[PDB]
């Protein structure tokens, strides 16, 4: 029915994997 | 390690030129995004798929791509078992996970460099002897391929035959056509109307037989290529730099990228007319036969009507003298197909058959194709542009071919802006005329 | 280079500004929806309503044909219940 | 006629091989600098 | 003789030459030439040609009653289709000119010395040291040819279905093109004009601002032009000058002060722009037509509530209805 | 202070949000053809 | 003076420069810019041409349009407190009211605009060539969403404003004017398209006989904002372009003129054309031709196949593009050919 | 079986969301990736399994 | 359809083609948190 819940979860997944890197800083 | 000071960021992904290690990454990685794709994209297929319904009004690429290598398809491309489609679906989704993981790894891990963390993988640009065998490595990789595929077709199944005697169904290939005169006659051919060159190939026979050959060649040319070095002229007439490869191939995909738009958009066999849509010629012959088979049935003499222009409402001449398909349909006389064959003769389509041996699922074959013509809008507006909306449709022949070449005009353009690059690169002036020694003013006047 | 207004880059980056913006630009576009979801907007510009085209039977074209008296014409299309 | 297919078909022949040939008597040397 | 075919390698390669024949050159010219000759030959003298192959030729030569604005060389016949049909493949020269035997020659002829012009494009700036991708920008209007000339007709399945070498002709092409494609509809035809308009816009722009900004080094009675020498050291404009007006006429961070981000953007977009339009041309070969929005918005009953998209089909069907007349025998038009 | 590459992706994704409902909306509003 | 004083003001140095012209540009432009995008949203053409033209009906980008008044306003200027609206807003609206509001602020908007590029060249001290230059684009606004109309029936016969809404103007000057045929747009087409090359042409030759003046590869670091000499070899292009086309530029004054006069004088002569368009003075056929055609029923060119072209799009076209006209056109007298 | 199914299925996905953040971030800051070695393994591990789990178990369920 | 039991993840297999297009995406992400290098 909605499954804009998945879409979501994986489109912010992408900017989290280099956001947490924004964090714990190295490798950029 | 590289930011700035090598390559602009618009230009990023050359700064890894001379990274062996990290540009390995790439290359897994990118691979990955490829399975992936082929992956995810079968099981969004299979999940709209709808069994009792053609596939070519369903929007399917992939399906039908193993539809053809005869799997979960039966008589008339009857579709039986979905498992098929599900397992080669799934089973690349997990394999881009694998590769992915690789390509990740040797992207920010891994060694950024291999001729340290191995000699046998590292390499060099230059180091004709290291290029020549990596490309060795890869010519028997894709001639076990080919070979693959003569196997489907021989022992593990079979092909889906279009041409079948019975009528279009799974045959097992036994009978490969291995004479070199035939198999390599296809490349002397034609690429014109008639002589269609590589996409005329109309029985698998052919197919699975080129294939062999192929295999074998490629094969061949690999361990060529691991034994030994560029001759003399080929190493004075090349270019040997990162980038110039690159264009080679860069070229090399163009020209297979328009094959490929004509092979969808021409050929009957191993592009089916039951998993795809009719192709083109196909849809606009179907019209002529409908309305030949309509008329004729209120009892109008087919062969001797006159039409508007008094050339043959039916049926004309073609200007080789063969009895073709009248109207606009008179350009698309080249074309061969199952459901009309029986009707042709030895000088064309026969009189007598048309007359009395027209069959019932030809009538509706030929209405069928005719009404599902490759004739549409961006919109997926199925007809001519003036159609009304109500038969959301687009023929698959349509969405791959228009696709390709858009993909093989740009990968020319490519290849002529790399191939232009690595020339000047070479020779030195990729970054500006030096200022000192300007060539143009040492040479004499014109005027 | 430079001028008296407050670089962008910097405004555009304050907190001052999102909390400011986290209220005002939501608030605008509720307000835009409301005037559609409304009907408003219906009514500002004498757009018609789907069931507003024609009449039941109807199928006829309300265009006005006299300019002086138009906006009188105009009043006796939406007359006949268009 | 059949004589002009002849003609021509040697015709483009030649022109073709100079082309091959041309680009093979290494090219990539007649430039500037770096050969 | 150091080798002859040494010295013609020499003389072929040669910066010297007033035009540089390149090793392109040795295939263009001869191409070029057939081209021309045959097409200036065939647009004075040529007799009428049955293009629709229904046995109804159309004249399109000087000699037999045209004009320079109708005057065109007639696309081969539709009899032929796709087939190859040189000289050698008529039973005379009569039956070569009825089926529009030159249309081919030239077409031909012309897209393959057009494609060894952007070849030498490359070669000439090879030879002389200077940066490539002049001929890249070139594929762009070349890529238009070959669509109209070469790729719509392969789509198509007849050379009959390609662009008429005239003025007229190339306006039957259009019309009927959006009839039976509604090109104006396509998102790559709209990117085109697009291309075209901002071309002309920026050509005027730059044309502009630049000839605006000149450094002063002339008299009040004496041509502007002469305050320049041809091969000279220092910049003949102030391009400060210029961003200082340009950037106050909008906003200063919208204008340019990089003369290369420049002249790479004054290249870029047009080049860009006639890609997809060539591109457009080349994806509605295989009919994937502009959009459909025929009888979109409908009212709460069900009647059809017309827009200009509905407007255009009118429009359409007209041109669809009339164009080639006595060519069509059934319902549909599949060809 | 917002670091401006996450005020861009958010304010990027958006975008593509707000007008990908738009392009919905063409298979089911009044623009439809149902 | 306080005068001097609100010169002082206006000319000051800002991030978006307002000036005299301002207070004539910016309340226009805003206007123009916002009434198509009000009008593209909201308002109907239903009682004006029997359209839906905005979002709120289904409309979408490319349909979407602010459509021109009915045939029976005639040249109205259309004011909101005019005799046809009195005053009344929504009424105003339904009648159209918002063409002749974007168009007659637009047109003054592009006044405000060139008197700008004039008033901000003067205070700069730079030749005003971009003035001149913007002269084209305005004979064409004037020409064609002004002087068209006026010369016609009424202001129903101007561009709506809207992207298919322009296709159709385009097409109907092919069913009824002929307008392919006129020697005027042709030199128009020939100057935008020559123009483009011109762009093309000049921008790639530039970028790719650049001197080396840097040691990065993305050579556009390597420029100097501060003139000095020249970033690109103008006598190697000389050369090139004299070897691979024979001619060749060689006084980058009077390339850079000839780039300013080309876009300019088509769009000029385009214009021209669009006033003959207005009295319907036309180049829709050629007298020599059709006489032949009368008498001999085999002669045909790819000019009278045209004509026949326009013949149906003015027929099957005219009912709903003129409903004014209460036109019925029955199947019979609709031109057709065999079987389409 | 069923059930037994649909939990070894749908936590290969949630492994997988986690693995594919995971692995990322790990490589990256090389503030370890050396206690992460272990973490990774044994993810990388357990996910093979769950997939050969959900291979023969989905002859079973359908 | 998707066979029986995946019929739950029939919306999770409705997204996953388009996310090619993300990495596409992502890495304009990073260049941008990296600040154009
Ligand atoms: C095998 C294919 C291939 C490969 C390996 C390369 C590899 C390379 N190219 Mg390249 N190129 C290719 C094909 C290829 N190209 C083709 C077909 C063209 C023709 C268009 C080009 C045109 C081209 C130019 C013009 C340039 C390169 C450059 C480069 C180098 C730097 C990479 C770069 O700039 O990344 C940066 C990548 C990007 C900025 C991404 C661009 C995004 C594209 C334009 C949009 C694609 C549209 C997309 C489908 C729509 C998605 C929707 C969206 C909303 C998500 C690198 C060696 C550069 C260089 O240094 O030259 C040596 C350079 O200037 N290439
Ligand atoms: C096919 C797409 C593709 C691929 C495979 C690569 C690959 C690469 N690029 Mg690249 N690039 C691309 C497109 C791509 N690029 C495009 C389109 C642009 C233009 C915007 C660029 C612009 C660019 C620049 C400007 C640079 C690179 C560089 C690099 C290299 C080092 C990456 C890096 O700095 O790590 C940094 C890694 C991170 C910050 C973390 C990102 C998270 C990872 C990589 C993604 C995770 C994937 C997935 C979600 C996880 C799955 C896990 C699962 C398997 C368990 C690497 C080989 C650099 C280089 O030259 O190397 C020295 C460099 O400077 N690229
Ligand atoms: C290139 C190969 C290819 C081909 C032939 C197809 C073909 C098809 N796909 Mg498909 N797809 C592809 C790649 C391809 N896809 C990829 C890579 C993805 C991952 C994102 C998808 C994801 C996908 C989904 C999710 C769906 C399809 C569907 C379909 C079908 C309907 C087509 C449709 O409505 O599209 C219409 C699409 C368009 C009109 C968009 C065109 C976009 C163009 C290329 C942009 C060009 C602009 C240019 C790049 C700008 C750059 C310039 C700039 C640098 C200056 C059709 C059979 C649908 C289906 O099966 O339902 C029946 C469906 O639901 N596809
Ligand atoms: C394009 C493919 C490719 C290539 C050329 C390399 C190359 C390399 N990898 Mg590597 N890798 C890849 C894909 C690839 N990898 C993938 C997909 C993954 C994810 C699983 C990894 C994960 C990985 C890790 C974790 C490590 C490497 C390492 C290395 C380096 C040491 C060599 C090694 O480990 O081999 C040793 C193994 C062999 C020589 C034998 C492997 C044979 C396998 C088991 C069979 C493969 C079958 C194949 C698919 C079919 C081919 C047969 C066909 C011709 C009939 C070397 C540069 C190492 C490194 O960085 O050290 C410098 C390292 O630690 N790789
Ligand atoms: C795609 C795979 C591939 C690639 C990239 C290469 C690459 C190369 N091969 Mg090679 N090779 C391959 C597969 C491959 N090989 C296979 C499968 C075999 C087994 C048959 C061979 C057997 C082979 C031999 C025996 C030799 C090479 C040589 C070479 C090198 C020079 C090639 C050259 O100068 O051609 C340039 C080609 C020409 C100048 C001739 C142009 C005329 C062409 C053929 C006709 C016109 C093409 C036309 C446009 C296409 C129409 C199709 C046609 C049928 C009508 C080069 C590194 C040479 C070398 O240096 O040895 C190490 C060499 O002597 N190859
Ligand atoms: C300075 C900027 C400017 C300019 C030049 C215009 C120009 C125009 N607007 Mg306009 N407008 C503007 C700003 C501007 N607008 C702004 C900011 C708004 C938002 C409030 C509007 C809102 C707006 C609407 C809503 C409408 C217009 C309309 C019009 C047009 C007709 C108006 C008219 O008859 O003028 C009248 C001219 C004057 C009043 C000037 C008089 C100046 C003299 C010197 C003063 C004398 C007064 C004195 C009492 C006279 C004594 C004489 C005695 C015998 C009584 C015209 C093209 C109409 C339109 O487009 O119709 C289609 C329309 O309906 N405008
Ligand atoms: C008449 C003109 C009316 C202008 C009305 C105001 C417009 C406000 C624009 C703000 C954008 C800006 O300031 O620059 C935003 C940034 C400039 O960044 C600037 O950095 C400066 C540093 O000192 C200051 O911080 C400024 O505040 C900051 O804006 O972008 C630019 O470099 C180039 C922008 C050029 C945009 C041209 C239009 C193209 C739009 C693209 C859309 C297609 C997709
Ligand atoms: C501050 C900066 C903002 C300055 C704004 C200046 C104006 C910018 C242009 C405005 C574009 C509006 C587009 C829009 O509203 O579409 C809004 C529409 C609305 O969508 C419609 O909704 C209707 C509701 O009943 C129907 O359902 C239709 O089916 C549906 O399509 O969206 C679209 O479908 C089109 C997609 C948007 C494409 C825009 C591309 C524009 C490119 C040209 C740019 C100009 C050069
Ligand atoms: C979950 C899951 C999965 C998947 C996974 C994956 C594969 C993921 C990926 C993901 C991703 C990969 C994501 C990404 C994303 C991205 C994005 C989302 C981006 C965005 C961007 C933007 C927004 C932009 C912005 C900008 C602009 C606009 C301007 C310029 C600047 C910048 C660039 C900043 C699986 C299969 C396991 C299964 C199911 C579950
Ligand atoms: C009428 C009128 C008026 C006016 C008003 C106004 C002025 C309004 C305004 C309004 C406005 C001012 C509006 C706006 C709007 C806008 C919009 C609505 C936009 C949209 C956009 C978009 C949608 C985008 C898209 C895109 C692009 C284009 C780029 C690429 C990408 C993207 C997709 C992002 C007045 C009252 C005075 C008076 C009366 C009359
Ligand atoms: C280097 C680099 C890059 C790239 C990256 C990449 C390209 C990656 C890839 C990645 C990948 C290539 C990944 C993959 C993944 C996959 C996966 C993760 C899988 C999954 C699977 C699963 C999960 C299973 C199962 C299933 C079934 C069987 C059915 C139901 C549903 C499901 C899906 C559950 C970028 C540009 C960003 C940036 C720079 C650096
Ligand atoms: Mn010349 Ca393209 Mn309308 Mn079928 Mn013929
Ligand atoms: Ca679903
Ligand atoms: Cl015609
Ligand atoms: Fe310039």
């Amino acid at each position: 029915i909605a499954q804009l819940t998945m879409i979501a979860m994986i489109g912010i997944a992408g900017p989290m994997i280099i956001f947490l890197l924004a964090v714990r800083r190295g490798n950029l | 390690d590289q930011e700035s000071s090598g390559f602009a960021w618009w230009a990023g992904n050359a700064r890894l030129i001379n990274l062996s290690g990290k540009l390995l990454g790439a290359h897994v990685a990118h691979a990955g995004l490829i399975v992936f794709w082929a992956g995810a994209m079968t099981l969004f297929e299979l999940a709209h798929f709808i069994p009792e319904k053609p596939m070519y009004e369903q929007g399917l690429i992939l399906i039908p791509h193993i539809a053809t290598l005869g799997w979960g398809v039966g008589p008339g491309g009857e579709v039986v078992d979905t498992f098929p489609f599900f397992v080669v679906g799934v089973v690349h989704l997990i394999s881009s996970a694998v590769l992915g993981f690789g390509g990740v790894y040797h992207a920010i891990r891994g060694p950024e460099t291999l001729e340290e963390y191995s000699s046998f993988f590292g390499y060099d640009w230059k180091d004709k002897n290291k290029m020549t065998t990596i490309l060795g490595f890869h010519l028997i990789v894709l001639g076990i391929g080919a070979l693959l595929l003569v196997a489907k077709a021989m022992f593990f199944g079979g092909l889906y035959d279009t041409w079948a005697p019975g009528g279009g169904d799974v045959r097992v290939i036994t009978n490969p056509t291995l004479d070199p005169r035939v198999i390599f006659g296809y490349l002397l051919k034609s690429p014109f109307g008639g002589e269609g060159w590589i996409v005329s190939v109309n029985n698998l026979e052919d197919v699975v037989g080129g294939h062999i050959w192929i295999g074998l060649i490629c094969i061949a040319g690999g361990i060529w290529h691991i034994l030994t070095t560029p001759f003399g002229w080929a190493r004075r007439a090349f270019i040997w730099s990162g980038e110039a490869y690159l264009s080679y191939s860069l070229g090399a995909l163009s020209m297979m990228g328009f094959i490929a738009t004509c092979f969808v958009w021409f050929n009957n066999t191993v592009y089916p007319s039951e998993f795809y849509g009719p192709t083109g010629p196909e849809a606009s012959q179907a019209q002529a036969m409908t309305f030949l088979i309509r008329d004729q049935k209120l009892g109008a003499n087919v062969g001797s009507a006159q039409g508007p222009t008094g050339l043959g409402k039916y049926l004309m001449r073609s200007p080789t003298g063969e009895i073709i398909f009248g109207g606009e349909t008179m350009r698309f006389w080249d074309f061969r197909g199952p459901w009309l064959e029986p009707l042709r003769g030895p000088n064309g389509l026969d009189l007598n058959k048309i007359k009395n041996d027209i069959q019932p699922w030809q009538e509706r074959r030929a209405a069928e194709y005719m009404t599902h013509a490759p004739l549409g809008s961006l919109n997926s507006v199925g007809g001519v542009a003036t159609e009304i909306n109500s038969v959301n449709f687009v023929s698959p022949r349509s969405w791959l071919a228009t696709s390709h070449f858009v993909l093989a005009f740009f990968f020319l353009v490519g290849h002529l802006w790399h191939a232009g690059r690595a020339r000047a690169a070479a020779a030195g002036f990729e970054k500006g005329i030096d200022r000192e020694s300007e060539p143009v003013l040492s040479m004499p006047s014109l005027d | 280079g430079t001028t008296g207004e407050r670089p962008f880059s910097d405004i555009i980056t304050s907190v001052r500004y999102w909390v400011i913006h986290s209220i005002t630009i939501p608030a605008l576009f509720i307000a835009g929806w409301l005037f559609v979801s409304t009907g408003l907007a219906y009514d500002v510009f004498g757009t018609p309503r789907p069931d507003s085209y024609y009449a039941q039977e109807q199928r006829s074209i309300p265009l006005v044909t006299d300019r002086f008296e138009a906006k009188q014409q105009v009043e006796t299309f939406l007359e006949q219940l268009k | 006629m059949e004589t002009l297919k002849i003609t021509v078909y040697i015709v483009v022949t030649f022109f073709v091989l100079l082309f091959v040939f041309g680009f093979l008597s290494g090219d990539p040397a007649r430039n500037p600098k770096r050969k | 003789s150091a080798n002859l075919w040494e010295r013609f390698c020499n003389w072929v390669t040669s910066t010297d030459n007033r035009l540089y024949v390149g090793w392109f050159g040795v295939i263009m010219i001869p191409t070029l030439l057939a081209a021309t000759i045959c097409f200036v030959i065939a647009f004075i003298a040529a007799p009428p040609v049955d293009i629709d192959g229904i046995r109804e030729p159309v004249s399109g030569s000087l000699l037999y009653g045209n004009n320079i604005i109708t005057g065109a060389v007639v696309p081969s016949s539709n009899a032929i289709g796709l087939h190859f049909y040189p000289i050698w493949e008529a039973a005379s020269l009569d039956e070569w000119l009825y089926n529009g035997g030159p249309y081919q020659l030239i077409i031909f002829h012309f897209l393959l010395g057009a494609s060894c012009y952007m070849g030498r494009q490359w070669e000439l700036s090879y030879r002389l040291g200077m940066r490539p991708w002049i001929c890249v920008a070139y594929s762009a209007p070349l890529a238009s040819a070959f669509a109209v000339f070469l790729i719509y007709p392969i789509g198509q399945g007849s050379f009959s279905d390609g662009m008429p070498l005239g003025i007229s002709g190339t306006f039957n092409f259009m019309i009927v093109f959006q009839a039976e494609h509604n090109i104006l509809m396509h998102p790559f035809h709209q990117l085109g004009v697009a291309g075209v308009f901002g071309g002309a816009l920026f050509c005027a722009m730059h044309g502009s601002l630049v000839t605006s900004s000149l450094i002063r080094e002339t008299t009040e009675t004496e041509s502007a032009n002469y305050g320049y020498k041809f091969g000279q050291e220092e910049e003949t404009y102030n391009i400060v000058a210029a961003h200082g007006y340009f950037g106050r006429l909008i906003f200063q961070y919208a204008s340019f002060n990089n003369s290369r981000s420049l002249h790479f953007f004054l290249a870029a977009w047009p080049v860009v722009g006639v890609w997809f339009t060539a591109l457009g041309i080349s994806t509605m070969a295989f009919n994937l037509n502009g959009f459909n929005f025929n009888h979109s918005v409908i009212d709460a009953k069900g009647n059809v509530i017309n827009t200009w998209a509905d407007i255009i089909n009118r429009a359409n069907l007209g041109m669809e209805v009339m164009h080639e007349r006595n060519a069509h025998n059934f319902p549909l038009d599949l060809a | 202070r917002i670091p401006l590459w996450i005020v861009a992706t958010v304010a990027g994704m958006g975008v593509i949000v707000i007008v990908g409902l738009f392009f919905y909306g063409a298979y089911a509003g009044l623009g439809s053809s149902l | 003076g306080w005068f001097d004083i609100l010169d002082d003001w206006l000319k000051r140095d800002r991030f978006v420069f307002v000036g005299w012209s301002g207070i004539l540009l910016f309340p226009c432009a805003y206007l123009a810019l916002g009434g198509w995008l009000t009008g593209t949203t909201f308002v109907t053409s239903w009682y004006t041409h029997g359209l839906a033209s905005s979002y709120l009906e289904g409309c979408n980008f490319l349909t979407v349009a602010v459509s021109t008044p009915a045939n029976s306003m005639g040249h109205s200027l259309l004011l909101l407190w005019g005799p046809e609206a009195q005053g009344d807003f929504t009424r105003w609206c339904q009648l159209g009211g918002l063409w002749t509001f974007i168009a007659l602020h637009g047109a003054f908007g592009l006044i405000g605009f060139m008197l700008r590029q004039f008033e901000i060249a003067r205070l700069v001290g730079v030749r005003p060539y971009n003035a001149i230059a913007f002269s084209a684009p305005i004979a064409v606004f004037v020409s064609v969403f002004l002087i068209y109309p006026l010369g016609q029936s009424s202001w129903f016969f101007a561009p709506s404003f809207g992207v298919a809404a322009i296709f159709r103007f385009l097409l109907f000057f092919q069913g009824f004017h002929n307008w392919t045929l006129n020697p005027f747009h042709m030199m128009g087409v020939a100057g935008v398209l020559g123009g483009a090359l011109l762009c093309a042409i000049h921008g790639a030759t530039v970028e790719n006989t650049l001197f080396q003046d840097g040691e990065g590869a993305s050579t556009f670091r390597a420029f100097n904002p501060t003139q000095a000499e020249e970033t690109y070899s103008m006598v190697t292009a000389n050369r090139f372009w004299s070897q691979i086309f024979g001619i060749a530029f060689s006084n980058k004054r009077w390339l850079h003129f000839f780039m300013l006069f080309v876009p300019v004088t088509g769009l000029w002569m385009s214009a021209i054309g669009v006033v003959g368009l207005a009295l319907n003075l036309r180049s829709y056929d050629f007298i020599s031709q059709e006489i032949r055609a009368a008498e001999d029923p085999e002669f045909e060119t790819f000019y009278t196949k045209n004509l026949l072209l326009n013949e149906g799009i003015r027929a099957w076209m005219a009912p709903q593009d003129q409903p004014h006209e209460n036109f019925v056109f029955p199947e019979e007298v609709l031109p057709r050919g065999n079987a389409l | 079986m069923t059930i037994l199914f649909q939990l070894a299925l749908a936590a290969l996905v949630i492994l997988s969301f986690v693995m594919v953040i995971g692995v990322p971030v790990a490589y990256a800051s090389p503030q370890d990736w050396d206690r992460s070695k272990q973490l990774i393994f044994l993810g990388s591990g357990l996910w093979i399994a769950l997939v050969l789990v959900v291979g023969v178990l989905n002859f079973f369920v359908v | 359809k998707l066979p029986e039991a995946y019929a739950i993840f029939d919306p999770l297999v409705d997204v996953l083609p388009v996310i090619p297009v993300l990495f596409l995406a992502l890495a304009f992400v990073w260049q941008a948190a990296v600040g154009f290098r």
